[PDB]
Order: C-alpha cells, then sequence, then structure tokens
C-alpha cells in the first residue's frame, strides 16, 4: 500500500509512483538532443504501430513559443497536456512580461508544473519527459524535465528505451565544436544505430531545431537534411 | 487660434494663425485674425469668431468717428479702453480674448491683452488663444526684447508656428502686420514654408517603435515594415 498514490513517501523517502511514471518514460521511443553554440537540436524516433499512418501523424515535438520547443518523451497525451502548459506559460511571459520567456525559465516552470502532480492524492504523475529547447535571451539551452518534475540542463541528452546506448554515443561528440548544421546529421544518425529492428518494424525519425539558421525560430527541420 | 503681439523699438508686430474650427473640422483654414481698428492699430482676436467680430467692428468704428471728431490720430490706449468697456460690459455672454496693439505716436508702439475677463493689461508682449498655452515657456526661454523690427517680424512667424505645430485648434497660414512710423506690412507666409513644423523637424523623422516583429529576443530592432 505503499505505492498506490503520488501523495506518499515510502519508507526509504521514495516516491513509488513517480518512479513508477518514470519507467513509463524509459520504455518509451528514444529521443536524443545536443546543444550547440549556434543552437540546440532534438530529434526522436516515432514508433507508429500501423503501415497507414499520415506522416507527421503523433508528432512529438512541439513548439512552445518562437524560440523555444519541447520534445516528449513517454505518453504523448500527457506531454501534449505540459506543452500545453509550456505555452500558457510562454504566452503569460510576453503578455505580462513583454519578453521571450527566457529557457531556464522555461524549463523551471514546466518542472513546477510536473512535480505538483507528483504530491497530491488526487492527480497521477506524468508519465513523459520533456525535453526544451530553447535560444532565448539565455543563449541556446537545453533542459529536460522528468516525471518527478527535476529539472537538468544539458549539453546533450538521450531518453528513453536506447537511452543508456545513445549516451554512449552522444558522449562521442564534441559540444564545444559542434554546430546544428553537423547535429542534425549525428542525432538523427544516432537514433538510426540504437533502434531495434524486429521490435519496431516502423519508424521515422523526427528532428527539429533553434538556430542561428533558423532566425532562432523552433521548427522542424526540412526532410532533406536526414 | 493663436494670436500674439510682440513690441520692438518704434512699433508692434502682430501674428496669428489663419484656422478657424468648429471642434475638429476646420471651416476656415485662412481666416484673418489680426483685424484693423484704424490705420496703426489692429486687435487680434480670439474665441468666438462671431463675438469678436461684432466688437471689433464696433470698437473700430467708433474710433473712426473719434478720430473725426477730435481731428487727429488714435491712441492705442483708447482703443485697447474701449475694447476693455466692451469686452467687461459683454463679459458673461462672450468669448472673447483680445490683443489690441498698434502704433501712436505719443507712446510709440503698445500691446494691450484684454482676455477673457475682460482685464487690460499692457505688456511688451501677449499671447491668446489656445494655442498661446504652448508659447509661453518659448517667451521665457527664447524671446529676448530690444529686437528689430525684421528679427520681431520672425520671431513672431517661428512662435506662431511651434504653437499650431502644437494646438490642433491653431494652423494654416500666418500672418502677421507691423505697426509703426512708417506704412503697416503685413505678411502671410503659407503652411508649406512654415519657419517650423514637426513634419519637418528631424528629430521627429524616427518612427516610435511600437509595431515589433514577433522576435525570439528581447532586443527591440524596429516597427515591423512588411508582413515577409
Amino acid at each position: 500500500g505503499h505505492d498506490q498514490s503520488t501523495d506518499v513517501f515510502s519508507a526509504e523517502g521514495r516516491v513509488f509512483q513517480v518512479e513508477y511514471a518514470g519507467k513509463a518514460v524509459d520504455n518509451s521511443s528514444t529521443a536524443v538532443a545536443a546543444c550547440c553554440k549556434d543552437g540546440v537540436v532534438v530529434a526522436v524516433e516515432k514508433v507508429h504501430t500501423s503501415r497507414m499512418l499520415e506522416k507527421g501523424s503523433n508528432n512529438r515535438i512541439h513548439a512552445v513559443d518562437r524560440q523555444a520547443g519541447i520534445c516528449i518523451c513517454g505518453l504523448l497525451p500527457d506531454g501534449r497536456a505540459i506543452v500545453s502548459r509550456a505555452r500558457q506559460e510562454a504566452e503569460n511571459s510576453r503578455d505580462i512580461f513583454a519578453t521571450p520567456i527566457r529557457g531556464s525559465v522555461l524549463a523551471n516552470r514546466v518542472g513546477e508544473f510536473m512535480h505538483a502532480y507528483t504530491t497530491h492524492f488526487a492527480y497521477r504523475p506524468f508519465g513523459c519527459s520533456a525535453i526544451i529547447a530553447s535560444y532565448a535571451d539565455d543563449g541556446p539551452q537545453l533542459f529536460v524535465s522528468d516525471p518527478s518534475g527535476t529539472v537538468a540542463g544539458y549539453y546533450g541528452v538521450a531518453l528513453g528505451k536506447a537511452k543508456t546506448v545513445a549516451k554512449s554515443e552522444l558522449e562521442k561528440l564534441d559540444f564545444s565544436s559542434l554546430t546544428c548544421d553537423e547535429a542534425v546529421g549525428k542525432l538523427a544518425s544516432i537514433l538510426h544505430e540504437v533502434h531495434d529492428k524486429q521490435k519496431d518494424k516502423l519508424y521515422e525519425v523526427e528532428v527539429a531545431w533553434v538556430c542561428d539558421k533558423s532566425d532562432r525560430k523552433f521548427v522542424h527541420v526540412p526532410a532533406d537534411m536526414v | 487660434t493663436t494670436i500674439l503681439a510682440v513690441s520692438y523699438n518704434g512699433g508692434v508686430v502682430l501674428a496669428a494663425d489663419s484656422r478657424t474650427s468648429s471642434g475638429t473640422y476646420v471651416v476656415n483654414r485662412a481666416s484673418n485674425k489680426l483685424t484693423k481698428l484704424t490705420k496703426k492699430i489692429y486687435c487680434c482676436r480670439s474665441g468666438s469668431a462671431a463675438d469678436t467680430q461684432a466688437l471689433a467692428e464696433r470698437v473700430s468704428n467708433y474710433l473712426g468717428s473719434y478720430q473725426t471728431d477730435i481731428g487727429a490720430g488714435v491712441n492705442v490706449a483708447t482703443a485697447a479702453n474701449l475694447f476693455q468697456k466692451m469686452c467687461y460690459m459683454n463679459r458673461w455672454n462672450i468669448s472673447a480674448g483680445i490683443i489690441v496693439a498698434g502704433y501712436d505716436p505719443i507712446n510709440g508702439g503698445s500691446v494691450y491683452s484684454i482676455p477673457s475677463g475682460g482685464s487690460c493689461v499692457k505688456l511688451d508682449y501677449a499671447l491668446g488663444g489656445s494655442g498661446s498655452i504652448f508659447l509661453y515657456s518659448f517667451f521665457d526661454a527664447n524671446y529676448k526684447p530690444g529686437m528689430s523690427k525684421s528679427e520681431c517680424v520672425a520671431f513672431c512667424q517661428r512662435a506662431v508656428a511651434h504653437a499650431y505645430s502644437r494646438d490642433g485648434s491653431s494652423g494654416g497660414l500666418i500672418r502677421t502686420i507691423t505697426l509703426d512710423a512708417d506704412e503697416p506690412e503685413d505678411q502671410t507666409i503659407p503652411w508649406n514654408r512654415s519657419p517650423y513644423c514637426m513634419e519637418k523637424d528631424p528629430k521627429y523623422v524616427t518612427q516610435a517603435t511600437q509595431n515589433q516583429p514577433f522576435s525570439s529576443s528581447a532586443k527591440i530592432t524596429g516597427n515591423r515594415m512588411s508582413s515577409t
């Protein structure tokens, strides 16, 4: 009975319903992201169940503002809830403060929102990690908010089922030197290596960036660079 | 309306803009608010055109009678005094700022302000009209007395231009007349040779930055001028 509600600590001060939501994210399709000096690139492997989807279906990458986006990893519907909240924060920043939301701020807001659903018996934690990619006045930034609401900045990041491998491949990259052009290639390449073929037979790799070439607008990358 | 008058050594300049407005529409964009009372004595009229035209016509009439009767020139004080009387007798029923200014040989050039209550005050210069509120600082700051005729004309033109560049109720031409021992010189500066306007001041050429384009930064660039 220690593990049925997120309002409860176990005897070791764990919150199991959060660890469990965590597992939802780890059993999900893989995402990676890299924060360069010219921008952020985020890529994610969409696993279809049907051969008959439209290309575009179940986008896991959403813009949240002109300069920021969120790639979701885990339960896509839960993520669209976060994406909606991120968008409300971004709008608020523009409407009240007349400034684009800084990325650290956006990720904090996202984290606070996710964390809130780990405190109260009536809601459950979200089953998704959000990767936030911003390029506002704070510069290129890449955060991840996990279901606990813990938020961390990264140079590069990998989530989902192939996360342990994808991290090994992301460690081979030189983040000080790497550019958004190169990264679209590398990050996509990485998701092709770590994809398991005999399990998940149907897959595209969705990529998005926000960078100096995109006029610091967060956008899917044209499907010529992939 | 912007009317003003200024003394110089030996005479006066009167100046005015030319606009008569029914609130926010201009019914007359070439009114003459410098109204002759005698040869060398003029008023500038502000307030109700009707009222001020009626008084000026009345005073000019009285003063012509009076000049024919005493067989000599009229003093500006007499003209101001009459104007004051009439303005004060009718103070409740008229809207009327007057300036009476002119030249007479005994007292040189004089200027009298007769504002709405019917006070009459003898000054070095006088301002009247809705536009005058804009010139007080301009005079305080930029008017030095002892100017020549020609300097004084140019200064009054500038002063009117400044006023009517900010008063919505003044505008159009700038009419001036000088009044001294010599013949009256009237002048009319058309708006397009106005010695000042905001539409040609270089410090009002850059547009305020109100319509910023949607950006990823707080850095302000400019107005969005094109859709692309």
